[PDB]
């Protein structure tokens, strides 16, 4: 491993500061880069740093320490669409390999004001043949867990954005068929919220 | 400067085929190269060129191969696909000695899925959920959702149309799909999406709904011999209706 | 340590 | 001291002989430590001084990659400033290219520089505040604006008071015991017969590092460089340097004649008439 | 183009005394092109074993280039450096003189 990169992934919340940090080995590395990936995008050239110190660009802040062998990206005021994979890349020169770090996975969760969560059922505009339930308005501090169960599936977590209320809500999604899948022992595996409201 | 362009977006291998895919770069740029992605892995060089006419290899050039005409293309041939080769391949390039600001900037993608038998491939089934009248009654809102399931390979793109425009303006959709059944290699996949809108915008009857997912698969020239209809790239989707209460 | 940089005339 | 680290590059062209002739060598203050040759037999990036071999296998590899893309652009400049000047493809040309850095007595930057000619004479430079460039003629305008529109300028300064300072600093403590030393200059005085109207006053220095010395020639206070036959510094070989003064004195008055040589070394300058 | 003439020294590497072992050197410098023969002699004969420096060049734009092979000095032996160039219209002999 030439280049060395933090954890992923990495939550923080709206208006937070996310710093992303890594580390090389070549102590004779020129340039130095930030991309950032967004799922099933290519990377994208956000930051370049020559120097021993800081840049400056908007909300991105990269300093470079070469002492210690140190770049790191500062994301100051986060916004939801800063939600994806950054990449460090460090180079010799010119002709020599553009070396990448692994990624840090950066998660940034809406800041949600009063939580109203709740699991709903939902119906088919029926063809097909499933139940679909909705877990919604939680917090960002609930985790949604996967199946242990075989014929049931649950999606991550995701969150929308409703621009014209300025409304974002967290939810997730349970669908299966079997049997009698209900919505009320659907999201047993997680732990959600005391207060998660069951419609009858 | 398009800069880095790069096709096709998507395409599915049947082990033993050759394919080539192509890269093509604006910006006299000396320096191009090939990668692959993967979960594990990183990114990986799998051959690279500091200059038109010649290459060199990378980390993993094993089964590729790559030849560098001219200075603005790049393209890489899988002569006889593995199913190893299943990956994410992003061309790439930097000035070298030519030029400015010595950034790299990487193409846009192609993913690339090979199979053993194409009697492994499916289109998607598209199911639209309606809004839970117990979430109208809470929230003054209405999710629906719509459900893209049993397709492979995961060669997928989800839009929604609201009244026959496409809108992101209240939209989640699953940043990848699930494997359906992860104990196998050959699993198919599923993908859910959100959409959201006020409870009186789902109350009229006028408004019509629609979730539409775009996928890649056979080509229309490609043998068929199964009882079913041939997975051809295509789209699917589903819909629903205003719905007062 | 040589520069990494050198460009065409 | 002061210290600085300089880089040297000449290229010279072979018509009908091939590819151009290129040499690469680095200097810390008057010590050679690196060399590349394009016609030796390694083709690698070579020490050339004890306190260079202690860098890793890394070094020497990455070196080796960005003196040979040296190489290339200097004979692909090569062809260029032909097209440029519309010369003739049966003439041998030079191109050289000279840059680094100076630090001060606190290691601190002091001074970058990147020349750069063509046949023995100024072609480009960058300015002292790394940000603009110097084009000698209409030929050389050209290859100004190109290297406006490439930042060239940026990446430079960027090398010149970050990389430069930061691997010279490297080096003067690696090589401390060579590179840090001052060597004080053993001085002699000769006189030889002209006939029996001339006679030559000669001031040596001798193994003195480094380079930097000023050997003066003055009567009674006031300085004559009427007279002063004065030779280029010349290595001894050793790492030590060699110089020597003359002037052509009317003999018989030796007596207000006096030498005056001064060194980083010396404590005081040094006064000197003939014994 | 510039064409310069070498400048040209022979001297050694520390004082000269007979019967102990020293270095004779040739110090060309202050030319332009690059292009230039430079042999060591004794008593008028090539010497072969002569080691050179990196060229490198000065200020001005013009090389220099060190010389110098291993030698012992004596009474009878007379050393000399020969340097040929394009500005040359012979190839130079410039002797090596024990007091300079």
């Amino acid at each position: 491993k030439e280049v060395e990169q933090n954890s992923g992934p990495l939550s923080v919340p709206e208006g937070a500061i996310a710093s992303l940090n890594c580390t090389y080995s070549d102590r004779g590395s020129q340039s130095f880069f930030w991309y950032r990936q967004y799922s099933g995008k290519s990377p994208e050239l956000i930051m370049s740093i020559y120097s021993n110190g800081d840049k400056e660009d908007g909300r991105f802040t990269a300093q470079l320490n070469k002492a210690s062998q140190y770049v790191s990206l500062l994301i100051r005021d986060s916004q939801p669409s800063d939600s994806a994979t950054y990449l460090c890349a460090v180079t010799t020169d010119s002709w020599g390999k553009l070396q990448f770090g692994a990624g840090t996975q950066v998660v940034v969760t809406p800041d949600i004001q009063n939580p109203d969560p709740a699991v709903y059922q939902l119906r088919d505009s029926k063809s097909s043949d499933k139940s679909v339930c909705l877990f919604t308005d939680f917090d960002s501090q609930t985790n949604v867990s996967q199946s242990k169960d075989s014929d049931v599936y649950i999606t991550d977590k995701t969150v929308l954005d409703m621009r014209s209320m300025d409304f974002k809500s967290n939810s997730a999604v349970a669908w299966s068929n079997k049997s009698d899948f209900a919505c009320a022992n659907a999201f047993n595996n997680s732990i959600i919220p005391e207060d998660t409201f069951f419609p009858s | 400067n398009a800069g880095v362009t790069q096709t096709p977006k998507f395409q599915v291998l049947k082990t033993g085929q050759s394919m080539t895919l192509q890269c093509a770069q604006d910006m006299n740029h000396e320096y191009m190269s090939w990668y692959r992605q993967d979960p594990g892995m990183g990114l990986r060089l799998i051959h690279y060129s500091v200059g038109a006419g010649i290459t060199d290899q990378g980390e993993v050039p094993n089964g590729y191969n790559v030849s560098r005409s001219t200075t603005e293309d790049f393209p890489l041939r899988l002569l006889s696909a593995a199913p190893s080769q299943t990956s994410v391949y992003f061309c790439a390039s930097r000035p070298g000695l030519a030029g400015g600001r010595p950034e790299q900037y990487f193409g846009p993608g192609t993913r690339l899925t090979v199979t053993e038998d194409l009697k492994n491939v499916f289109p998607p089934e598209v199911a639209v959920f309606e809004p839970s009248e117990a979430e109208i009654s809470h929230t003054q809102k209405a999710t629906l959702v719509c459900l893209a399931t049993g397709f492979y390979p995961d060669h997928v793109e989800l839009s929604w149309w609201v009244n026959g425009k496409e809108v992101h303006s209240g939209v989640s959709t699953d940043p990848q799909p699930l494997k359906e059944q992860p104990a196998l290699n050959d699993s198919r996949y599923a993908l859910s999406s959100r959409l959201r809108v006020s409870a009186t915008f789902w109350q009229d009857p006028r408004n019509h709904f629609r979730c539409q997912v775009q996928f890649y698969g056979l080509s229309e020239n490609d043998e068929w011999t199964q009882d079913r209809a041939k997975p051809v790239t295509q789209i699917v989707s589903a819909e629903a209706w205003g719905r007062a209460d | 340590l040589l520069f990494g940089f050198p460009v065409y005339v | 001291g002061s210290h600085s680290m300089r880089y040297f590059f000449t290229s010279v062209s072979r018509p009908g002989r091939g590819e151009p002739r290129f040499i690469a060598v680095g200097y810390v203050d008057d010590t050679q430590f690196v060399r590349f040759d394009s016609d030796a037999a390694s083709q690698r990036m070579e020490p050339r001084a004890p306190w260079i071999e202690q860098e890793g296998p890394e070094y020497w590899d990455g070196e080796t990659r960005k003196v040979k893309a040296h190489s290339q652009t200097h004979r692909v400049d090569l062809g260029t400033l032909r097209g440029y000047y519309n010369q003739s493809e049966a003439g041998s040309h030079t191109v050289q290219r000279m840059y680094g850095c100076d630090v001060g007595s606190d290691w601190r930057f002091l001074r970058g520089y990147h020349q750069y000619a063509y046949d023995g004479k100024d072609y480009i430079a960058l300015k002292e505040d790394l940000r603009s460039w110097t084009a000698a003629d209409m030929a050389a305008q050209t290859t100004k604006h190109k290297w406006e529109a490439a930042h060239v300028a940026e990446q430079l300064r960027a090398y010149l008071e970050g990389t430069c300072v930061e691997w010279l600093r490297r080096y003067l403590e690696n090589g401390k015991e060579t590179l840090q030393r001052t060597d004080a200059p053993k001085t002699h005085m000769t006189h030889h017969a002209v006939s029996d109207h001339e006679a030559t006053l000669r001031c040596w220095a001798l193994s003195f590092y480094p380079a930097e010395i000023t050997l003066t020639w003055q009567r009674d206070g006031e300085d004559q460089t009427q007279d002063t036959e004065l030779v280029e510094t010349r290595p001894a070989g050793d790492g030590t340097f060699q110089k020597w003064a003359a002037v052509v004195v009317p003999s018989g008055q030796e007596q207000r004649y006096t030498c005056h040589v001064q060194h980083e070394g010396l404590p005081k300058p040094l006064t000197l008439r003939w014994e | 183009m510039i064409q310069r003439t070498p400048k040209i020294q022979v001297y050694s590497r520390h004082p000269a005394e007979n019967g102990k072992s020293n270095f004779l050197n040739c110090y060309v410098s202050g030319f332009h092109p690059s292009d230039i023969e430079v042999d060591l002699l004794k008593n008028g004969e090539r010497i072969e074993k002569v080691e050179h420096s990196d060229l490198s060049f000065s200020k001005d734009w013009s090389f220099y280039l060190l010389y110098y092979t291993e030698f012992t000095p004596t009474e009878k032996d007379e050393y000399a450096c020969r340097v040929n160039h394009v500005t040359l219209s012979q190839p130079k002999i410039v002797k090596w003189d024990r007091d300079m």
